[PDB]
């Protein structure tokens, strides 16, 4: 079955630095676009990076836009978040969440409270 | 915390996982290398329905193999006599984001529903000359996907929050409710047997429910994206579903497992909708690039296409008697499939 | 549902009456309507039909050109006017609906009539071979109806229809198209054929099924029925 | 009597004028209707079929009974006959104009009036404007039955009489005034309130400022020729009636029907594909 | 000549 | 926290679903082509019928 | 002729259903239905509730408002008691005149919003749908961008290099602060609208407020805009 598996979270120093990895089973990884999304305590997910099939287009929010870095390995079925300069405000669980279809621009529910293909997520400390 | 109850899911799904495998003894494909290819399965259309205004979103046959209904977006239900084409009813409705549409065993009786969340049943055969509403059935919190009739009092749904239910229709009354999936139902089928049938939802998953007992017998799971249309094998052994990681799959009741997968490197859209031929031996399925496809179900070869229709094929299913095929699309027609000799 | 005739009465010869049915409790625009007639100790005669929409009409040979027959769907009332009345036209006239789509059942209800008293070829023929016959209740009793063509049609369809009139009622509809039993008949009833002769048979009599049988074939206009059968009890 | 030295050219002018309609106007139809067996049957596409028929009509009742007449040296049959040929002469004329006519006025209110949803039905292949352009050419040539009869012109010919003050000279300024004159304005009129239209919103523009010059260019062109010389013979007494080029100018009128369909086959890029793939 | 007599016959 | 009742309604859903017995792919592939094979006759899509018999001819 | 007394009835019952439907088709074409969407701190609900008012079930799935201008008909939907999640239902508005999105321009949830926005401007299905954009509650912006005590550029650190496009118009005689604020925000939907439109759709940003009398005129005259430009691509002048 579809599963994604996040590690490499916990606590760091503000102005540290961590990987997150997410390790994914079950499907074609290099079909989808992937996203990193997370949830700081008091709030609802909010998306923050995304990358295409190829690791060619990326984004960010602003809030982090100069800060954190996606990339993925289609050899190894794995997505990577190097974090840098962290902040307080930057705890949150943070979750591994794939776009719904294959071969498509668009991703609806990634966000949504109850999607299925996104993973168990790991929290991070600051 | 709950990890240890996870731990112990996980442990359960490693047994079995593990009994799962220690079945799979050998492959479908290595017992059907025996048997002799169906060849070149070739359909003309025989008929063209047109009267509907906007994209058709569902249809199903009665049981004489010769009614139809058909249901479209602009809120017209209609009727149509299969062999003449003259329109037999037509019902307009309370709404017009109408999504699913079923044709009661006797005949007495049309269900339809949607976006409103309700399904209404229409009364075919009274002492006045028009139809009207039987029932309203309310409950459902999200929009229903799709219904089918037990008999003339029992109707099935299934919807967008994450369940079916079981209704009588005398009383608008849930008499059971089936929950488990965690996403939109998207597809329901009956087993023959009538005390079976199965879903497929917005999970990549599908369950297999009793009616009676109320409760998910078994869950499949092989699949990699939303499950769009699902369907019994003739026997009710098997049954067939479709995604949008555009791949047919065929899981056996019994061995618990996936049997077979069809798809080719050329197709890279969703299946929107499936359905066997009377022996079991042809699997069709429309595509939203509005072709469909003919499937060897046994050998997994690629046998034949239907190739008319300009826009999404939306729906299709196939006569009781296994006589013609009718496959319905968002260009607005119907149309109506046989063979030759 | 009803249907309640009105007009009628005594009239000289060659004078003109307006018959009018007025419809109530049913979608009487989608109907078609036909008139049939029975004079006083004879069997029924079709008379006029007139569709829904009105797109056709069609007349007897021994009205064509002296009646004509028209319907107000607004008004839900429907209306035959007369001219050039004849002895011939002293008669009972029933307004009846039916209605004409794959599985419909026509001619399945009548209404109650208007007397009217008047001052003094290539149709089928349908035979029923006996005038009356003599039954106890609880036998099982059968009629026959016989027709000089073939009511079997290419598309498979057998056209032949069966009523009971009891001796106090307008007729009630038993059976269409041979063997299709009508939604409100026991089920004691069943017919068969061979597509030119054709049997009604009764599993159980019972003091209501007392009355006169017709047969009737519905293959071609003009309409025709049978003389038919009495029941004595 | 005749020369054959000339009348051998009206043969010849005819027959050339013959082949060009019949072929240019058969070949556009039959392409437009080997699209028209798919799906996307535009509205665009009713009105350049019409127009198609319209102009066969010009070719197999105009033109071809001209030249089967003036290949022989009289109109040999009866006045019950000559009477529905010159009637039939006349309808290509006024239903071949007022099918531009209709299909410009289509265009003008798709786009000018976008929101304005007309509340009446059509079929496929027809529409009510042009029925009513149909309609009108059949009313309006009516009068060539009251015109023309066998007359003891000399022994006989079918021949054209008119009351002398209203003469010839009403009937034909009408004709002029009714098939010449008011759909050029109207076409006019129509394609320079889409101009403006659209350049108060660019390639549609330039589109436009094309198909506007070569349409109400090549539209008077075809007629300003025929009708100047058809009024000079009816208002002159003395006009040069036998010379040559007087003589041909008089049959020219069918030249429209020629080029109409290269235009509006060349602007429906769906037509224009169609050709192109034969 | 369409609507009018032509020159010639 | 609810959510641990969830997770025992689905560690008890888990525990039915692995209770069922099972059996060989094999035989459940033998039965879908046994089944096909003795119906294969009567599917008019597998083997096209005369046009005398066919409704929707013409 | 080779038809039954009762085949003739039949059909001639068919024909009048099918005149029927070609009555009714004239009042379908003649309606143009409009998807109104937005997040709950959207004012849509003030929207349809004054549009309601000036113009013109207890988990019902979908709610309509109908309102006319100059004779023309609009009906207006929004999803009631749907969930979240919304890949499936979306589709079947594939056919819709357009689509309006309100925003409240106050909550830089902006982000939210600029997703929400990327994900229906790229679907498979509703590419060819033009996108009617409210950015309301603008009252609240100015007041908020005035007190000074919240920056955008916490947000959006663009905005440090963002200047007034000369296209602005503070017709208001705003402070050119919010002048700055508004069109900056128009302009991040405004890229995402250009990057992929292929000149088959387009945005149509509006400023609003949930008081403003004028929303319907602007619903009408975009609309206008989206046909007319339908009936140039299908008579080929485009
Ligand atoms: C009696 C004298 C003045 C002649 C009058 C002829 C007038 C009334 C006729 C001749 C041809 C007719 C037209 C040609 C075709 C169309 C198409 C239709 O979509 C709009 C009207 C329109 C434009 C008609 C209007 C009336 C019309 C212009
Ligand atoms: C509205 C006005 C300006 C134009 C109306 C058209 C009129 C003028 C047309 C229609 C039919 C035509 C006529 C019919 C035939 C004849 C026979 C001829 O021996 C004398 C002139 C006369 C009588 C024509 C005169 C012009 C005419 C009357
Ligand atoms: C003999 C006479 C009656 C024939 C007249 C034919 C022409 C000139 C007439 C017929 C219909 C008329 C038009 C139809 C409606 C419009 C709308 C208006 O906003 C602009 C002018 C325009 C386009 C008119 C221009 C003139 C017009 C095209």
């Amino acid at each position: 079955q579809v599963q994604l598996q996040e590690s490499g979270g916990g606590l760091v120093q503000p102005g540290g630095s961590l990987r997150l990895s997410c390790a994914a089973s079950g499907f074609t990884f290099s079909n989808y676009k992937m996203n990193w999304v997370r949830q700081a305590p008091g709030k609802g997910l909010e998306w923050v990076s995304d990358i295409s099939q190829s690791g060619a287009s990326i984004s960010y929010t602003g809030s982090v836009k100069g800060r954190f870095t996606i990339s993925r390995d289609n050899a190894k079925n794995t997505l990577y978040l190097q974090m840098n300069s962290l902040k307080p405000e930057d705890t949150a669980v943070y979750y591994c969440a794939r776009c719904p279809a294959p071969f498509t621009r668009d991703c609806f529910d990634v966000t949504s409270t109850t999607y299925a293909y996104r993973g168990q997520g790991t929290q991070v400390t600051v | 915390e709950l990890d240890q109850l996870r731990q112990e899911a996980e442990q359960l799904k490693n047994q079995i996982r593990d009994a799962r495998k220690a079945c799979a003894d050998a492959t479908l494909s290595q017992i059907t290398n025996n048997i002799d290819p169906v060849g070149r399965i070739q359909m003309r259309t025989r008929r063209t329905l047109r009267g509907h205004l906007a994209k058709i979103y569902a249809m199903h046959w009665g049981t004489d193999s010769r009614l139809l209904v058909s249901a479209s977006q602009d809120g017209k239900l209609i009727i149509w006599d299969s062999y003449t084409t003259n329109k037999v009813h037509a019902i307009p409705l309370r709404s017009s984001w109408v999504m699913t549409c079923a044709y009661a065993p006797s005949g007495n009786y049309v269900a339809c529903g949607g976006l409103d969340n309700i399904c209404s049943i229409y009364n075919l055969k009274t002492r006045e000359g028009n139809v009207r509403v039987s029932r309203e059935l309310a409950g459902h919190t999200g929009y229903l996907s799709c219904c089918r009739f037990l008999d003339d009092n029992q109707i099935v749904t299934s919807s967008g929050d994450t369940t079916c239910a079981l209704w009588d229709i005398e009383t608008g009354q849930q008499t059971t409710t089936f929950t488990g999936h965690t996403g939109d139902v998207m597809s329901l089928s009956l087993a023959p047997d009538t005390r079976l049938f199965v879903s497929g939802a917005c999970d990549a998953s599908a369950k297999l429910w009793d009616v009676r007992e109320g409760m998910c017998r078994q869950t499949f799971t092989g699949h990699e994206s939303d499950i769009n249309a699902i369907c019994f094998f003739p026997n009710g052994n098997a049954f067939a579903t479709g995604s949008d990681d555009a791949t047919c799959r065929l899981f056996d009741l019994r061995a618990d497992q996936e049997l077979m997968t069809y798809s080719h490197d050329n197709i890279i859209c969703g299946i929107t909708s499936v359905s066997f031929s009377k022996s079991g031996r042809l699997l069709l399925a429309g595509y939203d690039d509005f072709n469909c496809n003919v499937w060897d179900a046994l050998k997994a070869d690629r046998a034949g296409v239907l190739a008319g229709h300009d826009n999404r094929v939306s729906c299709l299913g196939v006569t009781d008697d296994g006589m013609a095929v009718a496959t319905g699309s968002w260009d607005s027609f119907l149309k109506i499939w046989n063979g030759s000799s | 549902v009803q249907l309640v005739e009105s007009g009628g009465g005594l009239v000289q010869p060659g004078g003109s009456r307006k018959l009018s049915c007025s419809a109530s409790g049913f979608a009487f625009s989608s109907f078609g309507m036909h008139w049939v007639r029975q004079a006083p100790e004879k069997g029924l005669e079709w008379v006029a039909y007139i569709s829904s929409g009105s797109g056709t009409i069609y007349y007897a040979d021994t009205v064509k050109g002296r009646f004509t027959i028209s319907r107000d769907d607004p008004k839900n009332t429907l209306f035959l006017q007369m001219t050039s009345l004849r002895s011939e036209d002293t008669a009972m006239y029933y307004c009846v609906r039916s209605i004409y789509y794959y599985g419909s059942s026509p001619f399945d209800f009548w209404g109650q009539g208007t007397t009217l008293t008047v001052s003094a070829s290539a149709d089928i023929v349908m035979t029923q071979a006996t005038s009356s016959v003599p039954v106890t209740p609880g036998e099982s009793v059968s009629i026959s109806c016989r027709s000089s063509k073939s009511l079997l049609h290419s598309n498979g369809n057998t056209y032949l229809y069966w009523f009971l009139q009891r001796p106090g009622q307008s007729p009630q509809l038993l059976i269409y198209r041979m063997s299709n039993l009508a939604s409100g008949v026991p089920d004691r009833f069943s017919g068969s054929g061979s597509g030119t002769a054709f049997t009604l048979t009764i599993s159980r009599l019972e003091a209501e099924d007392v009355g006169v049988y017709y047969c009737m074939q519905h293959l071609e206009y003009p309409l025709t029925f049978g003389a038919g059968t009495k029941l004595e009890l | 009597t005749r020369d054959p030295l000339l009348a051998r050219a009206e043969l010849a002018l005819l027959s050339i004028v013959f082949v060009a309609v019949a072929l240019s106007n058969g070949l556009v139809l039959a392409a437009l209707a080997r699209r028209g067996r798919r799906g996307h049957w535009a509205p665009i596409h009713v009105f350049i079929g019409h127009l198609c028929l319209a102009d066969l009509a010009v070719a197999l009742f105009q033109v071809l009974p001209q030249l089967a007449w003036k290949a022989t040296d009289r109109f040999r049959g009866p006045d019950a006959l000559c009477r529905a040929v010159k009637y039939l002469q006349m309808v290509g004329m006024y239903a071949s104009s007022y099918m531009i006519l209709a299909m410009t006025l289509d265009r003008h209110r798709a786009i000018c009036r976008p929101m304005l949803a007309y509340r009446h039905g059509s079929g496929a292949h027809w529409n009510r404007p042009v029925l009513v352009a149909w309609a009108f050419s059949l009313l309006l040539s009516l009068p060539q039955l009251f015109i023309f009869a066998q007359r003891n012109v000399e022994v006989t010919d079918c021949w054209a009489c008119f009351a002398e003050p209203w003469g010839r000279r009403t009937y034909v300024t009408w004709i002029a005034l009714m098939v010449f004159v008011a759909p050029t304005l109207g076409i006019a009129a129509c394609q320079v309130l889409i101009f403006r239209e659209i350049h108060a919103s660019s390639a549609a523009v330039a589109k436009t400022v094309r198909m506007t010059l070569v349409i109400v260019v090549v539209y008077v062109l075809c007629w300003a020729p025929f009708f100047l010389v058809q009024l000079w013979a009816a208002w002159d007494p003395e006009a040069p009636l036998e010379g040559a080029p007087f003589v041909l100018l008089m049959l020219l009128a069918s030249l429209n029907s020629c080029t109409n369909p290269w235009i509006y086959a060349s602007f429906s890029s769906s037509v224009s594909s169609e050709l192109r793939s034969l | 000549c369409y609507f009018q007599n032509c020159p010639r016959g | 926290t609810a959510s641990i009742a969830q997770a025992r309604k689905l560690v008890e859903q888990l525990k039915m679903e692995a209770n069922i017995d099972r059996i060989k792919v094999s035989k459940a592939a033998a039965d879908l082509m046994a089944y096909c094979e003795a119906h294969a006759k009567e599917d008019p899509l597998l083997t096209p019928v005369p046009a005398s018999e066919n409704p929707f001819r013409e | 002729c080779t038809l039954s007394a009762e085949d003739k009835a039949a059909v001639e019952r068919s024909k009048m259903i099918e005149k029927q439907l070609q009555k009714d088709k004239q009042v379908y074409r003649a309606t143009h239905r409009l998807l109104l969407l937005g997040a709950d701190n959207s004012g849509k609900s003030t929207i349809v509730k004054q549009m309601r008012i000036y113009h013109v079930v207890k988990t019902s799935g979908i709610f309509e408002t109908k309102f006319q201008v100059d004779k023309v008909n609009f009906h207006m939907f929004d999803v009631g008691a749907q969930r979240d999640e919304r890949r499936k239902w979306i589709q079947c508005f594939n056919d819709v005149t357009a689509i309006i999105f309100v925003v409240d321009s106050s909550d830089y949830r902006l982000q939210e919003a600029l997703n929400d926005f990327k994900s229906i401007w790229n679907n498979r299905w509703l590419r060819t749908i033009s996108v009617i954009l409210f950015l309301n509650k603008q009252d609240l912006l100015a007041e908020k961008v005035l007190a000074g005590k919240s920056k955008i550029e916490d947000y959006f650190p663009e905005f440090a290099r963002y200047t007034t496009p000369e296209d602005a118009t503070p017709e208001p005689g705003e402070d050119p602060r919010v002048t700055r604020a508004k069109y900056f925000i128009r302009d991040e939907f405004l890229r995402i609208s250009t990057a992929s439109g292929d000149g088959r759709h387009y945005c149509y940003p509006h400023f609003t407020c949930s008081v403003d009398t004028e929303n319907a005129r602007r619903i009408f005259n975009d609309c206008r805009d989206i046909i007319q430009r339908m009936h140039l691509r299908q008579y080929e002048l485009l």
